DNA sequence: ATCAATATCCACCTGCAGATTCTACCAAAAGTGTATTTGGAAACTGCTCCATCAAAAGGCATGTTCAGCTGAATTCAGCTGAACATGCCTTTTGATGGAGCAGTTTCCAAATACACTTTTGGTAGAATCTGCAGGTGGATATTGAT
DNA sequence: ATCAATATCCACCTGCAGATTCTACCAAAAGTGTATTTGGAAACTGCTCCATCAAAAGGCATGTTCAGCTGAATTCAGCTGAACATGCCTTTTGATGGAGCAGTTTCCAAATACACTTTTGGTAGAATCTGCAGGTGGATATTGAT
């Protein structure tokens, strides 16, 4: 298709500011944005890694919402709303 | 031909629940009272959260319960908040809450 | 005047606004690329149900928001109002995510 | 291709408590996840409980103690009452 | 001869981080245990190992908690732990 | 009884936790925390006791309680 | 009655450290360890098969459970040991 | 002629099988599952005994005690992660004092 | 940094006692040999759903200015919490008994699992309904400058 | 304490994407007639579990002193918030090809079910031993003082 690179920077400064707002944050240090990206990436690798493991185990090529839901349950981040 | 639910005075499905218990590999045998007791508790809890969610919907002047209403009902209720403390409701947002120290001095 | 709100006023206005709503705060397409990159530079030839991508976004945004609340408490605790990398690190360490 | 759900039952209880109120499919999705979740926690705990007591069958008694272990204070007290009441009413033929 | 404040404190940390013996006196602990248990079920008996599991669990819990409290105090540029430190740690931990 | 958990013993715990200096209000705060901790675990343990129709709380009852509270303990039957 | 993993833990202890012994308390620790890991692997394998509507737990479920449960390097070796024992078992 | 020796393991394949069948995990259990699971349990056991043994040796001891099992677990990044929500009775904690608390 | 004077640590040995390790044996699993059952893999194939494209549109991300006011430094002294010598009592601990009670036995009546055979309660879409998302405008604050 | 400048409300409106019902089958409860267990219910043990006793001993509760840590009060350099100009690229709508879920059948290699035959592992005594807990004696680490 087309090489996927540096997409973490797709998580913009304003999108991170918004999330901090919902989280009740008033003031944000300039270095928070790169820390947040680093933290999101780790969060996403761990969940995606488990979701894909459930996918491969079912011998499928398509990651399903259920694959993600089970991965989230394992990680202790149970999610309601996609149990179909 | 009475449904076990009606025999039990319940809305939730006693048969379905009994079947789910036997096919979930929880034990080798499942007593007849198990699905009845479990269907009732499940029914009571969904009645508890819908009561509170319906009220949140009313307070927001809507007649249709949406995810946010479910969140407001759960996070504002100490026991439900405890019970679902490690759960996340898609499209629920969070409670309006601003630390005092942050308000205009 | 030109009119100008004092620093902090708009931030407080934004907190009230976003704590009022429930829409996703990160742009859709960009986040989907991030998932595809991480997934791919992990296992090739993967496909995704659209709802699977949304499950991840909903989950990762509730996580960051919750993390920021904890981060904010760590800053207030240091007698600050500005969150720093140091606060996120303290929160993650106490949450047992890194210790 | 047919998938079961608790929607029918969640919807009945809703009319009982709030006759005037409706529920969006997404909210119903949340409710279905919730029922399924508490079901697994109760069943899970009942499963263990029986195992620790070298018992091969899960009875309303296991479900009861699982309920007291899982739910906090009041919620437990009320769930137990409904549960017991439904069982006695069920056995009363 | 008198050691300066902090010196004996550091010495104790070294001694206690080196050992594994329970730090709370047994009898007092067993007493606290039975009393609380009494509120849930009267006239209970306790296997001695039941009491020991509880003390082991309690002490490892309190030690772990003091570790996070200390980190919270250091975070506020302090060296003295206070109730606000314990409070913050438990809040972040999700115990509150 | 909780006052039985003494200042010095709470100091020792703190020390193994690496704490150098302790505020005077810590002792009472610690006891309140220990008590909530014990109430939660014991309540659950005793629930396993009543369930097995016993009059004696066993180490295994405690071990299972601790497991539920996300405090798995090794060395007492699991 | 009252079986435990003591005998086996000990045999393994002699394989890696012939010269070393182990106290009762330490043996209790090891027993808890084995029981715990056993419950986590089986529990996960249990879920995996249910998610995939299968009624039998094969080495395949045990393997994925291990990948999901053990961190990186522990997973690799555990997986290696595992497939190795099933191979040596099948053959002769 | 036991299944263990056939699989070349010290851990009891037969018991693991019985424990799997009677643990209410699934309707059926494949023949390899107990073998595989037994191999995994033995390996982790060897891993820990290996490191705890060294912990004893570095302590001038020949007998592995709880303290040693704790020093082995906590000083190993992976074992520590795996047993992150576990407490080893009589294990104590790793010596560790925050820099800021040091003298001078 | 040294000088000197306390207390702290730290080896090296060393003697026993509490546990370990080592033995000598019997039930309850584990391993076999057969005889059936069956779950779920291989072989199609119906057809959702996902990956892609095209294209226009304006919501928002980017960058740059500017300067309010927050975080980081300093200073300083009041007073909290450490180090200690004292004096004493609650914790240890070690039998010694008596006994409340987990664990077993032996039934077996009540409760379950089974194998079918009918009977619907539910689920999958079409056919109907409708809150309310999105717009618009003054009423009402809220702010921040004089 | 006033007001402009703006942001925030709240109510009134209306078609439509998103519920609610209305209809049809049929996978899965419900009703019956047997074939197993399950797990209480009494009766009895051998245990572990409280209860005292009873000394002695640390280990804790106190009252003194004062070192030095926590905060309060001041400064201020410059980070980070608020605004604005620009125009990029995420959003929306729709249309398609066809990858690859999912549903059906077809049916063996593999798992379950006994009926027995052997064997291993959990017990309850027996034969050593690893370390604890002291004992010096000798450098260390602290802390006061030229």
């Amino acid at each position: 298709r087309k090489v996927l690179r540096d997409n973490i920077q797709g998580i913009t400064k304003p999108a991170i500011r918004r999330l901090a707002r919902r989280g009740g944050v008033k003031r944000i240090s300039g270095l928070i944005y790169e820390e947040t990206r680093g933290v999101l990436k780790v969060f996403l690798e761990n969940v995606i890694r488990d979701a894909v493991t459930y996918t491969e185990h079912a011998k499928r090529k398509t990651v399903t919402a259920m694959d993600v839901v089970y991965a989230l349950k394992r990680q202790g981040r149970t999610l309601y709303g996609f149990g179909g | 031909a009475k449904t076990r639910s009606s025999r039990a005075g319940l809305q939730f499905p006693v048969g379905r629940v009994h079947r789910l218990l036997r096919k979930g590999n929880y034990s080798e045998r499942v007593g007849a009272g198990a699905p009845v007791y479990l269907a009732a508790v499940l029914e009571y809890l969904t009645a508890e959260i819908l009561e509170l969610a319906g009220n949140a919907a009313r307070d927001n002047k809507k007649t249709r319960i949406i995810p946010r209403h479910l969140q407001l009902a759960i996070r504002n209720d100490e026991e439900l908040n405890k019970l679902l403390g490690r759960v996340t409701i898609a499209q629920g947002g969070v409670l309006p809450n601003i630390q005092a120290v942050l308000l205009p001095k | 005047k030109p009119h100008r709100y004092r620093p902090g006023t708009v931030a407080l206005r934004e907190i009230r606004r976003y704590q009022k709503s429930t829409e996703l705060l990160i742009r859709k397409l960009p986040f989907q690329r991030l998932v595809r990159e991480i997934a791919q530079d992990f296992k090739t030839d993967l496909r995704f149900q659209s709802s699977a991508v949304m499950a991840l976004q909903e989950a990762s945004e509730a996580y960051l928001v919750g993390l920021f609340e904890d981060t904010n408490l760590c800053a207030i605790h240091a007698k600050r109002v500005t969150i720093m990398p140091k606060d996120i690190q303290l929160a993650r360490r106490i949450r047992g995510e890194r210790a | 291709s047919r998938k079961e759900s608790y929607s029918i039952y969640v919807y009945k209880v809703l009319k009982q408590v709030h006759p005037d109120t409706g529920i969006s499919s997404k909210a119903m999705g949340i409710m279905n996840s919730f029922v399924n979740d508490i079901f697994e926690r109760i069943a899970g705990e009942a499963s263990r409980l029986a195992h620790y007591n070298k018992r091969s069958t899960i009875t309303s008694r296991e479900i009861q103690t699982a309920v007291r272990l899982l739910l906090p204070g009041e919620l437990a007290k009320h769930a137990v009452s409904e549960g017991t009441k439904a069982v006695t009413k069920y056995t009363s033929a």
